[PDB]
Formats: C-alpha cells, sequence, structure tokens
RNA sequence: UGGGCUACACACGUGCUACAAUGGGAAGUACAACGAGUCGCUAGACCGCGAGGUCAUGCAAAUCUCUUAAAGCUUCUCUCAGUUCGGAUUGCAGGCUGCAACUCGCCUGCAUGAAGCCGGAAUCGCUAGUAAUCGCGGAUCAGCACGCCGCGGUGAAUACGUUC
RNA sequence: GCGGUCGCCUCCUAAAAGGUAACGGAGGCGCCCAAAGGUUCCCUCAGAAUGGUUGGAAAUCAUUCGAAGAGUGUAAAGGCA
C-alpha cells in the first residue's frame, strides 16, 4: 500500500450493545474508548446497537406482530 | 481477521465436504472485491464525485481510483475520459475485515432491510451487491453526505458454480432471502 | 361515527338472504337495493350487486372489504373527465 | 438523535420533540411526564441519562418509519379493494366528502387555467 | 326503493380562516345585552383527555336553566423561525342525532401539518357609539351555518373642498 | 460559348513487374503535434453474454467468451496485435 496516500486505518473492536458479541475488524474510524483483547491487546471500541447475532432474521426469529386483520378488528370492536 | 479465521476453520472444511473436493487447493475463495461507484453526477459538477470519492475512501480504507468514460456519450453529456465513477480493490485482511463490516454493521442499517437478493450472480460463481444508499456505513457520520448516493460492491471468488459461491458467502453470513 | 353501544347496522331483510345462503356450496349474486348494510365477516365470499341508482353492480367480498359500508363499494355517478 | 430525527437544539423539549413524525405536543408532554422531564429545559442542556430515557419512551411509541408505513398500507389497502375512498385517493380528490366545484386545491394541486 | 340536486380540466360573486410578537401558548381575574325553554331548558353530582355519558334537580319561567360571554386586565413562556405562526388535507379511534351518516351530517382525541411572508390591473364599506374588532342569542331545525336576523363589549381615522 | 478543370496525395480504370489516356469512376491536401517526437520499461483491442443504486439500448464495475471484426491526428491504399 503506498504510504500518505491512503485514509488513515487502525484496528477496531466491535461489541454487539443489545447483546455483547464480540468481533475485531479495522475501520478509518476511531472511538474514544478503548477495551482490551486476548492477546493482551487494546483497541479503540466500537459500540454497536445491531449485529448480525442481533438482527433477527440471522436468529431466526421476528419481533414485529404483522398487524392484525379486518375481520378480527371487527369483531373486537363490536364484541363479536 | 474473524473472518478469515471462521473461513480456514469452519467454511473450508464445510465446503469441502458439501463438493467433495479431492485437495483443499480446490477450496473456493474470495478472491478480490471490487466496490464500485458510479457517479453521472460529475458531469453537472466535479465536487459531487469529489464527495462520493471521499465517502467511498473512508467506507474502504483505500484511496479510489477515479475510472473515466471510455467512450464520449452525447446522451448522457458524456465526454470521453471523464472522470465519472470510481473503484477500491481490496484483497487479503482488508478485504476480509471489509466483508466482516458489511455483514455485521452496514448491512442492518440499511433501511427496512429485507436481506440480500439471491440472484444476482453472474454465473460462474462471482456475487454482486448493490447498496442503495450510503449513511450504513458507520464511517459516513450521517451529516457528511450532501447528497445521498449508492453503490456496487463485486465479490469475486475462485468458485466456478454460483452454488458453491452462494454457499461460501453464506457461509461468511449472507442475508439471502 | 356510528355509537358502539349500537353496534352494526344492516338492513334486516339483507342479513337473512345472507344467512339463508351461508349453507350454500356456491353462492350466488344477491341483489339488494341497500347501500346502508354494513359488510360482515359473514358476508365475506359473496358477490352482491348493490344498486347504484341505475343497475345492480355486482362486488365480491372479501375480509379486506369487511368493515365498510356496501353503497361505498358501488359508484353512483360516473366521470370520465374532460 | 433520539428516534433517528436530529431534533431541534435551542428550542425547549417538548417542541423539539414534536418535530419528530408522529409525535405532537400533545404526545410529548405525555412522553416528558413519564420520563420527569421538565418540559421547559432545551434538548441542548438535556443530560444524557434524560436523552436515553426519552429515547425508551419514543421507542414505546411508534414513529417515523413505522407510521409511515402503517398509513400508506391503509391507503394502498382502500385503493386496491376499489372502494370509493380508494378511487379518490388515485384520484387527488378529496376524500372526506367535501365538495369539488371549487377549492378542493390542496387534493387537486396547482390551477390549469385551461 | 335507490340515486341526484353535494359532480369537477376550469371562470366569477359573497364570506370564514390566516399569513403572526398590537402575536401564539399556559395560569389567574372582571364586566353585558337581545332572546329560548315541556318531553323542552337542564342544575348538582359521578365517569370520560374530549366530544359526551349516568343518576338527578328546578322551571311553562323578572323565580330554574341555556348563561361565570369573548375581546379585556395581571403574571409566566415562546423570540422573528414557513416557526410553539397557519390549520388545509390525510390515517386511526370515538361521540352524538336519526330506521339509516357510502354517495352525504356535525362534533371529539391522537397523528399528519398543505398553501399562505399582506396580495397586479382593478374594486368595495363606512362620517361616531359609526368603521374596525369581540363575543352572545334566535328563526329554520331529529341532527347540521363561515349564511341570515338581532344583541351587547371595546372603540378609532378623516371631511381642506366640489375640479373630477 | 455556358458549366467544369488547371499544382500535390490515395484508390479503381491499369490487361498479376514498372508505366499507361479520356470533360472516365471515387475521395483527399495547401495541415496538425512541444507530444501526437526520441528512448527504456510496461500493456493489449472492438463487441457479445451474465450479474449488478442512481442508470435508462447505451455512463462506471466483475467473470467469461472473444485474432482483430478495434486503434493507428487527418482521404484512400498498403502495413502494423
Ligand atoms: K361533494
Ligand atoms: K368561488
Ligand atoms: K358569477
Ligand atoms: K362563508
Ligand atoms: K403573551
Ligand atoms: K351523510
Ligand atoms: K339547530
Ligand atoms: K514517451
Ligand atoms: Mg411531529
Ligand atoms: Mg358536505
Ligand atoms: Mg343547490
Ligand atoms: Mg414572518
Ligand atoms: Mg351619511
Ligand atoms: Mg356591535
Ligand atoms: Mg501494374
Ligand atoms: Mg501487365
Ligand atoms: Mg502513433
Amino acid at each position: 500500500m503506498k504510504q500518505d496516500i491512503h485514509p488513515n486505518y487502525q484496528p477496531v473492536v466491535f461489541m454487539d450493545s443489545t447483546t455483547g458479541f464480540k468481533f475485531l475488524s479495522g475501520s478509518t474510524k476511531g472511538s474514544s474508548e478503548t477495551v482490551e483483547w486476548e492477546d493482551g491487546n487494546t483497541y479503540p471500541l466500537l459500540r454497536v446497537e445491531v449485529t448480525s447475532d442481533s438482527h433477527p432474521f440471522y436468529t431466526g426469529r421476528q419481533k414485529f406482530t404483522q398487524a392484525d386483520g379486518r375481520v378480527d378488528r371487527f369483531n373486537k370492536k363490536y364484541g363479536l | 481477521n474473524r473472518l478469515k479465521e471462521k473461513y480456514i476453520k469452519e467454511v473450508t472444511p464445510s465446503l469441502v465436504e458439501k463438493f467433495n473436493y479431492s485437495s483443499v487447493m480446490q477450496t473456493p475463495k474470495v478472491d478480490k472485491i471490487v466496490i464500485n461507484m458510479g457517479v453521472g453526477d460529475a458531469v453537472s459538477n466535479a465536487k459531487n464525485l469529489d464527495k462520493a470519492v471521499e465517502e467511498l475512501a473512508l467506507i474502504t480504507g483505500q484511496k479510489p481510483l477515479i475510472t473515466k468514460a471510455k467512450k464520449s456519450i452525447a446522451g448522457f453529456r458524456l465526454r470521453e475520459g471523464m472522470p465519472i465513477g470510481a473503484k477500491v480493490t481490496l484483497r487479503g485482511e482488508r478485504m476480509y475485515e471489509f466483508l466482516d463490516k458489511l455483514v455485521t454493521v452496514s448491512l442492518p442499517r440499511v433501511r427496512d432491510f429485507h436481506g440480500v437478493s439471491k440472484k444476482a450472480f453472474d454465473g460462474r460463481g462471482n456475487y454482486t451487491l448493490g447498496i442503495k444508499e450510503q449513511l450504513i456505513f458507520p464511517e459516513v457520520d450521517y451529516d457528511l453526505v450532501d447528497k445521498v448516493r449508492g453503490m456496487d460492491i463485486v465479490i469475486v471468488t475462485t468458485a466456478n458454480t454460483d452454488e458453491e459461491s452462494r454457499e461460501l458467502l453464506a457461509q461468511l453470513g449472507m442475508p439471502f432471502q | 361515527g356510528r355509537s358502539l353501544k349500537k353496534g352494526p347496522f344492516v338492513d334486516d331483510h339483507l342479513m337473512k338472504k345472507v344467512e339463508a345462503q351461508q349453507g350454500a356450496e356456491k353462492k350466488k349474486v344477491i341483489k339488494t337495493w341497500s347501500r346502508r348494510s354494513t359488510i360482515f365477516p359473514s358476508f365475506v365470499g359473496f358477490t352482491i350487486a348493490v344498486y347504484d341508482g341505475r343497475k345492480h353492480v355486482p362486488v365480491y367480498i372479501q375480509e379486506d372489504m369487511v368493515g365498510h359500508k356496501l353503497g361505498e363499494f358501488a359508484p353512483t355517478r360516473t366521470y370520465r373527465g374532460h | 438523535r433520539i428516534a433517528g430525527v436530529d431534533i431541534p437544539r435551542d428550542k425547549r423539549v417538548v417542541v423539539s420533540l414534536t418535530y419528530i413524525y408522529g409525535i405532537g405536543n400533545t404526545t410529548a408532554k405525555k412522553v416528558l411526564a413519564n420520563v420527569g422531564v421538565s418540559e421547559d429545559v432545551r434538548v441542548r442542556d438535556l443530560t444524557n441519562e434524560q436523552t436515553d430515557a426519552i429515547r425508551a419512551e419514543i421507542d414505546k411509541l411508534k414513529v417515523e418509519g413505522d407510521l409511515r408505513r402503517e398509513v400508506n398500507l391503509n391507503i394502498k389497502r382502500l385503493m386496491e379493494i376499489g372502494s370509493y375512498r380508494g378511487i379518490r385517493h388515485r384520484r387527488g380528490l378529496p376524500t372526506r366528502g367535501q365538495n369539488t366545484k371549487n377549492n378542493a386545491r390542496t387534493r387537486k394541486g396547482p390551477t390549469k387555467t385551461v
């Protein structure tokens, strides 16, 4: 890689906030927070709310209710 | 390095088993990843391409090569050599790192993300994903974008068949529909 | 809107007709002048020829249509444009 | 910021919340009552903890893309069943029964002199 | 019986609401008049965020009710922003009246938040308790007015002059 | 007489060396380039299919197929991967 022409790159850890699952990868962005890491090495830490494990599709279960049908709505409203 | 680790450990033996490879050399591998951002707006204003290039560099960690129109086209007001479109090539560690980031972070942040296409294969074992909008990558900062844009990521592998390609991408993690 | 205590409204004759045809293998068009009558889950799956002021227009009833008055599904006046 | 929209910073918290789609002034008052946050303090002043509590309440509420998708499904539903309201929606005319000989400019759009 | 008179590329008349700080919002506090009322006006209480609902009271009425009017005044807040202006359109959920509210009623809550930054040529009303502005009542009327009839509150500017 | 032509370059006429006429059939020139020259090093095209945000027949990207069907400042012939 040519020198002084590429955006700064630094290794960084990632923790899924919702579940805590951890994965180490490089990125351009830097996080003031830093955490240790196996092999006894510290890296800036980027907390992410949603990851592959967190995302419902990967797990195989979906949170969404999928809404209600109008027949059922009518019965609920009118007690029928 | 996580994705390379995952590949070599789980993915490589699993593909060997499924596809009954005589030697591990036959194992398909992600050969390279080419992220291409076609910017026709540069003709109206080159700074659109400039900012697009900057965003792409932030996303990729490598300065992009500014591809130029090989042919002048009056239909798009395009003169030959006009610097429209950029690309970046990632191999080895950078390739694996970017791919893992795409799987984990950039993909979920897509609006109403229903997964990735399962037919966008050339027919040779090489896939492409069309990202409609940026701001899904953490490095875009959701504000620096003056004009939102998209891109095309081309995953070129050593697989001969879309089937082996599909299994490899799934193993590395690909939200196929 | 219609008071909840009052409950849904439907013309008695229309309701009696749909009731009589409930145990029907194949539904036959029910012709009604009653625009007012509300659609019901029972109405689902029936074809109803609603008078529009000059003729009875057939409409196929579905669970998606229920909860609305019949007359709304049959337009009265036609406007092609100018 | 809070629900995926960067609310104005200087304004008072209730007004800044209203800037979120799906949230009006009454809803802002209600969520602030739940969180205990005072209405007068500006959002820039609001501590990160108060902002987190406000995020919890909004996430409890339906807003932004979720709300917009719900309404568009309703309108799509009317059009697909071919109801009178659906036809009104499709042709851009008043659905609620207003007379269309005059006015109706909001649905119709700008006047066409022809 | 149902539909139409309620249509809708467009043109005009008459009005209502605005475009904001002489304002918007919140709280407190004060002052009217004309009129209506029997299955009608409805007190008071309770439930409801509200529209309203339940019980229930007085009054065929200078006795009871509609009916503590709104602008106003006093504090607080907003700080010139297509906004805390504007309230159209739209979604959902309700309240009534009525056999029935889709065509096609009024009203409520939540959500949305349109044009509109004071308006070309031209044109209208008004000389004082008037214009301007603020409400209140009533006729029609099951329900339904920005219209009509009437009432009061606050309350100006200007008239040199008769050439046009 | 009117019209056309007058010098130079390329093709056909031209009869497999060269040359060869007609008011025979076709076109070009009166320049351009400071690199579009020299050299060392390096590279190989046009199109087609498949896949792919804006993006459309056709902009940029990827694989495969592709011996030249491209390009070679400028006419044509000869030549050049
Ligand atoms: K109408
Ligand atoms: K008019
Ligand atoms: K007229
Ligand atoms: K009016
Ligand atoms: K004030
Ligand atoms: K109606
Ligand atoms: K009335
Ligand atoms: K050179
Ligand atoms: Mg809002
Ligand atoms: Mg009407
Ligand atoms: Mg009429
Ligand atoms: Mg202004
Ligand atoms: Mg006079
Ligand atoms: Mg007065
Ligand atoms: Mg010869
Ligand atoms: Mg010879
Ligand atoms: Mg050359």
